[PDB]
């Protein structure tokens, strides 16, 4: 490396240099002895690793509870604001941790895993807590009741557009409107358009209002949400309405999809002045679905078909344009 | 050029690479670049410092450092830099001939400052106190009165400064720090029972008017010698407290002394102390 | 290696236990040959919780200082047992059983050192210190004094006091056959 | 090489270079050794996290004295807790969110304060905004809103000069449609600043006066935040009136309303929050509630006028490609009947018919097309949000 | 541009009130800025005049030292000569109380400052604590300050101006209790007397700063006319000696046990020796 | 077991909800089939 350079010549005799070769064979016999000793060194450091892995083992293993991250605090790895006293550092002194709300409608300020740290969980996660002691194991994906695994997209099956005969007008606008926007959005923008943020199908009852619309869908493969308006109102007040905001927020995330709703005179009331009534709670859910449509983008992306087989209890605003693009 | 051009590798572990170091400190402010010697005698300074095993390298490169000072001509900073050496000190592998000009010119240096006072260290080391020339006879015998803290021993040679005209352009200043010191001195070494100082004692000392030395330890107060307060109207000032001051020949006697008084108070006084109350004594 | 981590030394009563204990136990040395070994602790703190102490054995003649025995192996091994405890236990320095420091301390302090982050020899002793404290803590400086000394490592103090935890502080009360005139808490043991 | 010396060297070097594979071998062993060493850290603190559980999280109800303070743990039972003297008990005070220990029982630490992940999707969501104008020419009204909610929070340094009482808020009623929301979006788009965009139809729990509570919280964070302009929504159900013989959720709307009144004014005044409120319908709100004094302008928002529908146009237009017309201008003013939703929408649906044509341009026919068709919807259901005119 | 026009017109005709509150009211940000640079020489040269004669001392301190900032006057040798020494000028004269003692500080820190040796020198005496005379004082005055600078051939607004001899007045009042107030905490009693001989100025103008300081609360004395005493920091209360008593030995204990531990590692012997 | 949620890294996993209303996540049944662990299906789970 250093040899083979014109500055060499300068500096040193050739002597000099053959008699660095002679020293040279002893010097590397006895650097292969030297990795004996580094291989040795390596083995011990890892015997302590070793020792703290068992423990990690088990906990990261079942059982585990399940929560949602309130907000970030972190404190990095044990170091904190110099909390610690006489009393333990195993059981008071906290690693990067990060503040949780849990299911169980209680909170704990909780040590996160040292080795994948707090910083990387974000206010929103659902995640996996340890029951015993409290650590963020791993990441669980959106899980929570068998009304959501409905909302999460999987197909909705084909009836056919072949099952109804003439008013082949209508059928031209449905499959425009719904399945075009929605794949196809650069064209919508390239036009000028935004993506609308839903169709309205009224008119009488078993003209195929419904009928056209899950057929041709299927058809074309796309991402299907069932949502139901009815199932969305809930016996528990107000809680029902929070549901809806959640379901638009799982549209919005999986964007660009569209959300079925079947029927549209549970979020689609007409009334709002009521009392005394189960309407009070119905009306809420109703109110949620008209500020998830307004303006707040991927969510001009995301698709909406309603249907009604009324009009005399169709809610005005849902009719018109700007919460449901098309009529 | 070529000092730096030996600095490469090592055999095994060998201390070479500071020498280097040093050496260039040395050649620098011979040449006329000062700025130069200064960087490279910053860096030096923490490598030599760090091992027990240094004794002598980190003595000639703090020497190197008190050259520079001395240069510039300002005489205050050369003697703060020269403390550093008097601590590090050692005559071996040190030139007798560098240490012999340095010696001298502290001496007169830490006299004409103005508020820097360390005379009873340099009492302590042989560096400044067994070098002796026709000069140095009397300046130490000026280092000596000072270290005490008596004003009229000191003024009294007034008659040799003048030899050296530096201490004759700043005889003034000279008279007036003395009297400054003995605020601090008078109070720590003579009265355990008592700490005020009437200021009639230093007026006749000084010589110098009574309206005078109520500024003057005004000025001492301010340094921070004393600390108290002055009642002009009983003609004391009052020290709660007396700096602290390197080691002196009045002082350490006088340490013994307090320290002895107070062996004997606490023996009696525990004896009281034992004697009544005992029913609780258990 | 750093020496930092340590701005206070507080010891737990278990740790001058140990060395009384240990000293019967590895071969009833008595202090015949001065022994020293590892002292444990906490870390990720300002202040030093001295939690415990295992005696190394370190023989040192009494026919010269410079020679001694201080067995290396065991620490590396140690190492590893001392998480299955609990991981707030590492090797803080190093303990001395007394009766005084020497010079020869600073050679002993560049070996304990290499394994410690936080190192700091704190002479225990073997046989209580008065009434005070039974401990000292030093640690290792590099000063000069206007002495007319250049470079010098020595031990410079740093304040020591008797601390405890909560799980032990109980345990003590227990064991404890003493009733306490020297407790400090009223005026009774006030007088005292 | 290039010399008969480097030749010579050439046969040395290859000696050098063998002495680097072996210590090759070494270095293997040592970069395995320096991930080791990350790995052992992050075990270690890992280890402490282990041993170290989820300690309970509570509030201060109040502070006693430094070493006796209550708290409201969120198992359920309220606790007597100490504190460490680590901490600076001006922190811990009543009303902040602490950290409780669980293996002690006393404050571990200072949090700093709280807020909900509801209040997150609310203060989130503000986008799809206009620059300043819902309509131009209408531009006037929308100034005087804007006088009265953005200056005295930034600066109420003017209004003490003049030495008037500050304006305070905006009640926003108006037709569906009209475009209320959309200047709820417009104040923001200019100011840049941190906002709640609270819908009131989240607030809403099974619980009554859980939110109640809530609302109050978001009042508190907006005032943390400053500046904040908190824009209502939906407030024909969080605002109502007494009822109360019948469902759980009518006690729920009267409590809600509570809130809404002392903010306006009934002990805290707006100055360091304002708001703005977005009403469908706005008599379905309190009596109390629209009585002037707590409130300042009322602002009536009026549908598009000959000349205001032109300007909306104007803006659509430039979005919009075509192949170079701009004739929606004329055909627009003649006829009659929009509203300002439904004229972004004769603009989206042209289109869309564009699309079905296959159009990147949209025709002067597609625009024709659009104004019969929303025309014809508004007849089906003319059953619009009810407002006597 | 619209403060500018303003305050230069309104100037002429000398209405300093009505101009100099709005100046305030427009956020001193702007001024700053590179591309207002040109104006904020203009405008700020016009309101240094305009608030000398209302006699505001802290605004052209503050003004003075905005334009001494400005990247052109900062780069050019000479232009900051004058800046930053109508500065530490304006300082001065600045009302004497805590407001001067912290502007005081902050042209003392310039390194600008410290390269002249003249105003190095001058500093060095109010911010140290010594006892400094107004006999010395004013020969330094004398070149440095009257003709504003002394380290260029120039004449910095502050005195030889026609407001200029306005403000020197003024001068005399705080150098003279500033030498009180140094004084004043280190001696509990002086007579009234001896307070002359220290200041170098008589007994009845001593008396007269006295009542001034006094006011601007400063430090807190007790003064007569009699002409007895003057006693600073003594309330004539048992209380406070009784305290203060206490406070030393409460001390000294500490002290003890302390310096023992070292002493121990001394004492051993035959390691050190 | 209320919902079938895949992220699979054990053996498959299943969030059920306990009836003290805490909801956990387990994973695939010790020896039983999978067949048998389905989407509103009843499923016994340990307690500790």
């Amino acid at each position: 490396e250093q040899d083979g350079i014109g500055e060499e010549v300068l500096k040193m005799s050739t002597e000099e240099i053959v008699q660095r070769t002679r020293l040279l064979d002893s010097e590397i016999k006895i650097m292969k002895s030297e990795v004996l000793r580094v291989t040795h060194e390596l083995q011990a450091m890892k015997d302590k690793i070793k020792e703290n892995s068992e423990k990690i083992k088990v906990n990261k293993t079942l059982p585990y509870l399940v929560s949602n991250v309130i907000e970030l605090l972190d404190v990095d790895p044990n170091d904190q604001e110099e909390d610690g006293a006489n009393i333990d550092l195993d059981s008071q002194r906290k690693g990067k941790c990060a503040v949780i709300k849990t299911s169980t409608r209680q909170t704990y300020f909780l040590p996160v895993i040292g080795l994948v740290d707090a910083e990387k969980l974000k206010p929103g996660d659902l995640v996996g807590v340890n029951k015993d002691s409290y650590l963020i194991l791993e990441t669980l994906p959106t899980e929570y009741d068998s009304r959501v695994k409905a909302m999460e997209v999987d197909e909705r099956p084909t009836e056919q557009y072949s099952d109804i005969g003439g008013l082949d007008k209508q059928i031209q606008e449905l499959v425009e409107a719904i399945v075009l926007p929605m794949n196809h959005k650069e064209k919508f923008e390239n036009l000028g358009i935004q993506p609308p943020k839903g169709v309205l199908m009224y008119g009488p009852p078993g003209t195929g209002k419904t009928l056209l619309a899950r057929a041709c869908a299927a058809q074309t493969k796309a991402t299907f949400l069932k949502l139901a308006g009815p199932q969305l109102v809930q016996m528990f007040i107000g809680d029902g309405a929070k549901l809806v905001r959640d379901a638009f927020a799982l549209a919005k995330e999986k964007a660009p999809s569209i959300i079925f709703i079947d029927e549209l005179d549970a979020i689609g009331t007409k009334r709002f002045d009521s009392e005394k009534a189960g309407d009070r709670e119905v009306q809420r859910t109703m109110l949620e679905l008209l500020n998830q449509l307004d303006g707040f983008q991927p969510n001009t992306q995301v698709k909406v078909i309603a249907a009604t087989n009324r009009v005399d209890i169709l809610d005005p605003a849902l009719l018109r344009s700007g919460r449901l693009d098309r009529k | 050029t070529f000092l730096e051009k030996t600095r490469e590798k090592v055999k095994s572990s060998d201390e070479a690479v500071i020498l280097c170091k040093t050496a260039i400190g040395a050649l620098k402010l011979n040449i006329g670049d000062l700025q130069a010697t200064k960087e490279t005698i910053e860096d030096v300074e923490e490598m030599l410092n760090n091992l027990p095993g240094v004794t002598s390298v980190h003595s000639r490169f703090y020497d190197l450092s008190s050259k520079y000072y001395q240069t510039i001509g300002n005489h205050a900073s050369y003697y703060k830099d020269a403390l550093r050496f008097l601590g590090c000190v050692d005559i071996k592998d040190l030139p007798v001939s560098e240490q012999q000009e340095r010696a001298f010119t502290l001496g007169l240096a830490g006299l004409l400052g103005e508020g820097v006072f360390n005379f009873g260290e340099l009492l302590m080391h042989p560096v400044l106190e067994s070098l002796r020339n026709t000069d140095r006879q009397w300046l130490i015998d000026t280092l000596y009165a000072f270290n005490s803290g008596d004003v009229d021993r000191f003024q009294t040679l007034k008659s040799a400064w003048g030899q050296q005209p530096d201490l004759a352009a700043n005889e003034a200043q000279l008279l007036r720090k003395i009297q400054l010191l003995c605020l601090m001195e008078m109070t720590f070494t003579r009265p355990a029972n008592h700490r005020q100082l009437t200021f009639e004692e230093i007026a006749k000392s000084a010589k110098i008017t009574v309206n005078k030395v109520e500024l003057l330890v005004m000025k001492a107060l301010s340094v921070g010698l004393v600390r108290g307060s002055i009642d002009e109207v009983d003609k004391r000032v009052h020290m709660t407290w007396v700096q602290p001051r390197v080691l002196d020949l009045q002082q350490i006697k006088g340490m013994k002394d307090r320290l002895e008084l107070w062996c004997t108070d606490v023996k009696s006084m525990e004896l009281l102390v034992e004697h009544q109350a005992q029913d609780i004594l258990t | 290696m750093p020496e930092l981590a340590v701005q206070k030394v507080v010891v737990h009563p278990l740790v001058l236990l140990s060395v009384v204990d240990h000293f019967n136990r590895i071969g009833k040395v008595g202090n015949q040959k001065r022994v020293v070994g590892v002292l444990l602790g906490s870390w990720q703190k300002k202040v030093l919780d001295v939690s415990n102490s295992f005696a190394v054995p370190f023989d040192e003649d009494d026919k010269d200082d410079s020679v001694w025995f201080l067995d290396h192996d065991y620490l590396e091994n140690m190492y590893g047992m001392f998480k299955k405890v609990n991981a707030r236990e590492r090797i803080v320095g190093w303990y001395h059983t007394g009766p005084k420091l020497h010079k020869n301390d600073i050679a002993i302090n560049e070996l304990m050192k290499r394994y410690c982050p936080n190192s700091v020899l704190v002479i225990i002793d073997v046989k209580p210190k008065d009434l005070g404290l039974p401990t000292e803590a030093y640690i290792s400086v590099e000063e000069v004094h206007d002495d007319g000394t250049p470079t010098s490592k020595t031990f410079e103090h740093v304040t020591s006091e008797i601390g405890a935890e909560e799980a032990e502080e109980v345990g003590v009360e227990h064991l404890l056959r003493d009733i306490k005139d020297t407790t400090v808490g009223t005026l009774s043991q006030r007088i005292t | 090489m290039a010399d008969p010396r480097d030749k010579a060297l050439q046969d040395y070097r290859k000696k050098l270079l063998e002495h680097k594979e072996i210590d090759g071998r070494l270095k293997e062993l040592r970069e395995q050794l320096k991930e080791l060493t990350k790995q052992y850290e992050k075990s270690e603190n890992d280890l402490k996290a282990l041993q170290s559980v989820g300690q309970i999280v509570g509030e201060v109800l109040k502070q006693l004295t430094e070493e006796k303070f209550i708290v409201k743990a969120t198992n359920g039972p309220r606790y007597v807790v100490g504190c460490r003297r680590q901490l600076d008990k001006s922190k811990l005070k009543p009303g902040t969110r602490v950290a409780l220990d669980m293996t002690t029982l006393t404050i571990m630490r200072y949090l700093p304060r709280e807020v909900d992940p509801l209040v997150y999707n609310m203060s989130h969501e503000d986008p799809g905004n206009v620059s300043y104008s819902e309509i131009g020419g209408l531009s006037e009204q929308i100034r005087e809103l804007r006088e009265v909610i953005e200056l005295p929070l930034t600066n109420p340094e003017l209004f003490q000069r003049v030495g008037i009482i500050p304006p305070k808020g905006c009640l926003l009623y108006g037709p569906p449609g009209t475009g209320k929301t959309l200047l709820a979006r417009a104040v923001a788009s200019q100011l840049d600043c941190n906002f709640l965009k609270v819908v009131s139809s989240s607030i809403v729990d099974k619980y009554i006066g859980e939110s109640a509570r809530l609302i109050r919280e978001m009042f508190n964070y907006a005032r943390d935040h400053q500046p904040c302009i908190i824009f209502m929504d939906e407030i024909d159900a969080i605002g109502g009136r007494r009822f109360s013989e019948g469902t759980s959720a009518d006690r729920e709307i009267q409590r809600t309303l509570m809130e809404l009144l002392n903010q306006m004014d009934g002990f805290d005044t707006l100055h360091r929050v304002k708001m703005i409120m977005a009403t469908n319908r706005p008599d379905t709100l309190d009596p109390a509630l629209l009585r002037p004094g707590r409130l300042d302008r009322k602002i009536h928002i009026d549908l598009p006028n000959e000349q205001a529908r032109l300007d909306i146009l104007k803006i659509h237009a430039g979005p919009i490609t075509k192949h170079g017309e701009i004739d929606y201008e004329a055909i627009v003013k003649l006829s009659d009947g929009f509203n300002g939703a439904d004229l972004r929408n004769v603009c989206t649906e042209a289109g869309m018919f564009a699309i079905r044509a296959d159009h990147d341009f949209v025709v002067q026919e597609d625009f024709m097309k659009a104004v019969r068709k929303v025309a014809d919807s508004k007849k089906l259901e003319s059953k619009l949000d009810y407002k006597p005119v | 541009e619209f403060i500018l026009e303003q305050m230069r017109l309104c100037l002429a005709v000398k209405d300093y009130i009505r101009t100099q509150i709005i100046s305030k009211k427009i956020n001193t940000k702007f001024f700053q800025e590179e591309n207002t640079e040109k104006l904020k020489l203009k405008y700020y040269n016009l309101m240094i005049q305009l608030d000398q004669h209302e006699g505001s001392y802290l605004s052209i301190c503050k003004h003075y030292r905005a334009i001494y900032d400005t990247p052109c006057i900062q780069a050019e040798s000479d232009k900051w000569q004058q800046a930053l020494k109508s500065v530490v000028l304006y300082v001065i004269l600045a009302p004497f109380d805590n407001e001067q003692s912290d502007l005081v500080h902050r042209i003392s820190s310039d390194k600008k400052l410290e390269e002249i040796p003249k105003y190095k020198d001058l500093l060095k005496l109010f911010t140290t604590m010594e006892l400094m005379r107004w006999s010395t004082l004013v020969e330094d005055y004398g070149v440095e300050l009257r003709k504003g600078s002394s380290e260029t051939p120039a004449t910095d607004v502050f005195s030889s101006t026609e407001e200029g001899e306005k403000r020197w007045k003024d001068l005399k009042n705080r150098v003279v209790e500033h030498n009180i107030r140094i004084m004043a905490k280190y001696y509990t009693r002086i007579t009234m007397k001896r307070m002359a001989q220290l200041l170098d100025l008589s007994v009845d103008e001593s008396e007269a700063f006295l009542s001034n300081l006094v006011v601007n609360k400063t430090i807190f004395a007790k003064v007569d006319r009699l002409a007895g005493v003057i006693n600073f920091q003594r309330p004539k209360d048992p209380n406070n000696l009784l305290n203060d008593w206490s406070q030393k030995l409460n001390s000294l204990m500490s002290l003890v046990n302390k310096t023992t531990h070292l002493i121990a590692k001394e004492e051993m012997i035959h390691n050190l020796q | 077991c209320t919902k079938i949620i895949n992220a699979d890294s054990e053996d498959p996993k299943y969030i059920i909800n306990v009836k003290q209303f805490a909801k956990f996540v387990v994973d695939l049944s010790d020896q039983v089939a999978p067949t048998d662990i389905e989407e509103g299906m009843r499923v016994g789970v340990d307690r500790n």
